[PDB]
């Protein structure tokens, strides 16, 4: 014979705990992912992007390393 | 069902081989003891609300985890509260009965918010049946106040906080409630209910303000939702040949596309309209009726007559085929009765409560046709007779005129 259900109360902040938030973990990485991939694109033209960033990633950062000859450059 | 008694509370088991318990408390507190109209079924919508150790909702989410479910109902004559758990979960039951009976918190908001307005959609639901309406009205012309009293709370007389309190502290007492377990170990049963209910009060018997009064009459509720007419024959002496008579006269089909055999049924040929006879035993007044539904209010008149008719022909005479067919419906109408969950629990609830012996199915009286025919002639010539109308209330017929 049962006298009770058995049953506790998990620890919960602003409607939410940690089952259903550790669902969503990788879901905030993709969209990290996708958050970083995006802000990387959109400053794709600044140098100093192509400079410390894009023209270091192996065999793709040579796209990158653009240099204007010195008889073509007023500046 | 081993009847016995533990702390002073009367509690009948019977044992099965089933992974499905009932408990079922049941209540002296129908409404044919209803201090207030309607106080009853207002009473019965208060069970399992906010108790002192047990909100209503903690009740909620706790019988969701044991997949339990709950039923209530109000009667004439109880207050059922039926409990349907798997066996094990037995204790935890016995203890939110418990719970209900001794400490409950009766607040105003629950009555305004909750409790109130189930009941007034437990009422609608009913009423858009207008032969449940028809039955109904019938009760109340035959017996005015006790029987007559509404089962249902209604708008028009509103029930207080202090209305319900103070039937709860009269009713919900050890000598008004039964407790009956389908499924149930007697012997653990009678465990649990006696550390459970030990200190619930002794109280008093409940008893019926006034003696019941037997009148003839009629009603004429208009409705625009359906048509139906109850006939109604109050009777004083309740005896067990009206519930032959009843399933003689049947009115409903046993078969599928059929009309049936049955006088009553046979009435309803050529329309759209359906028939039952009922008996209702009281214990001290019982009421015989005929109701008849349907969409056309020429057509239920038309039944009214062959009803009557069939009434008085079988107050002539009853063939020994008729005769044997009325015992062999008796005796089915009284097992699927006794097997019914809602029904097992009143008529126990009757035998413990009141002192009323069930009559096993097996044991159900076979009636001579002499002793039907009897009983249908008293019926016949009876000088209180009840109608009740419902729907087109104009069209349809009266008293004086069956
Ligand atoms: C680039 C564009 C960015 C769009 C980012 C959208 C992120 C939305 C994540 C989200 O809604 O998480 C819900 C989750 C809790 O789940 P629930 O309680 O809503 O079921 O919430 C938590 O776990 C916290």
């Amino acid at each position: 014979y049962v006298k009770k259900p058995s049953y506790k109360i998990v620890p919960h902040f602003l409607g939410f705990n940690i089952p259903t938030v550790s669902k969503w973990i990788p879901i905030f990485g993709i969209w990290g992912a996708a958050a970083g991939i995006g802000a990387l694109f959109l400053i794709e033209g600044v140098p100093r992007t192509r400079q410390d960033i894009l023209s270091k990633i192996p065999i793709i950062g040579e796209h990158w390393i653009r240099e204007i000859p010195a008889s073509d450059n007023p500046f | 069902f081993s009847t016995a008694e533990a702390a002073g509370v009367k509690v009948a088991a019977q044992d099965g081989q089933s992974p499905i318990s009932d408990l079922s408390v049941v209540l002296r507190g129908g409404s044919r003891y209803a201090t207030v109209p309607g106080v009853s079924h207002i009473l019965e919508k208060f069970a399992f609300q906010n108790t002192v150790p047990k909100s209503a909702l903690r009740f909620v989410r706790e019988l969701e985890l044991f997949g339990g479910k709950l039923y209530t109902h109000t009667t004439r004559e109880h207050i059922v509260l039926r409990t349907q758990f798997l066996k094990q979960d037995l204790p935890y039951f016995v203890d939110a009965f418990a719970n209900v009976l001794k400490e409950t918190k009766f607040q105003q908001f629950e009555l305004t918010e909750r409790v109130a307005p189930v009941a007034e959609l437990d009422l609608l639901k009913r009423e858009s049946d207008p032969a449940f309406t028809a039955l109904e009205a019938a009760h109340e012309v035959a017996f005015r106040t006790g029987l007559g009293n509404s089962v249902y709370a209604q708008g028009y007389s509103p029930v207080t906080l202090e209305d319900v309190k103070e039937f709860a502290r009269q009713v919900y007492a050890k000598q008004n409630v039964a407790v009956v377990g389908n499924n149930v170990v007697p012997a653990d049963l009678q465990q649990l209910v006696g550390t459970a209910f030990a200190d619930l009060q002794e109280g008093s018997k409940v008893t019926q303000a006034g003696t019941t009064t037997l009148h003839g009459g009629e009603a004429r509720v208009r409705t625009s939702t359906g048509n139906a007419l109850t006939i109604a024959l109050p009777i004083a002496e309740p005896k067990p040949v009206y519930h032959a008579l009843a399933s003689f006269l049947g009115g409903p089909a046993s078969m599928p596309w059929s009309v049936g055999a049955s006088p009553l049924a046979q009435a309803t040929v050529g329309t759209h309209t359906s028939v039952k006879a009922t008996y209702h035993n009281y214990g001290d007044a019982g009421l015989f009726a005929i109701t008849i539904k349907g969409d056309s209010p020429a057509e239920i008149s038309q039944v009214a007559h062959k009803a009557v008719q069939a009434l008085k022909d079988t107050g002539a005479e009853v063939t020994e085929e008729q005769a044997a067919r009325a015992y062999a419906k008796s005796k089915f109408a009284a097992a699927e009765a006794f097997e019914n969950p809602d029904s097992s629990a009143s008529v126990i609830g009757m035998e413990l409560l009141s002192g009323v012996s069930r009559i096993a199915p097996e044991n159900v009286q076979k009636f001579t046709p002499a002793e039907l025919s009897e009983a249908a002639a008293q019926l016949s010539a009876s000088a209180k007779p009840v109608v009740a109308a419902v729907g087109q209330v104009h069209a349809l017929p009266f008293a004086d005129e069956l």
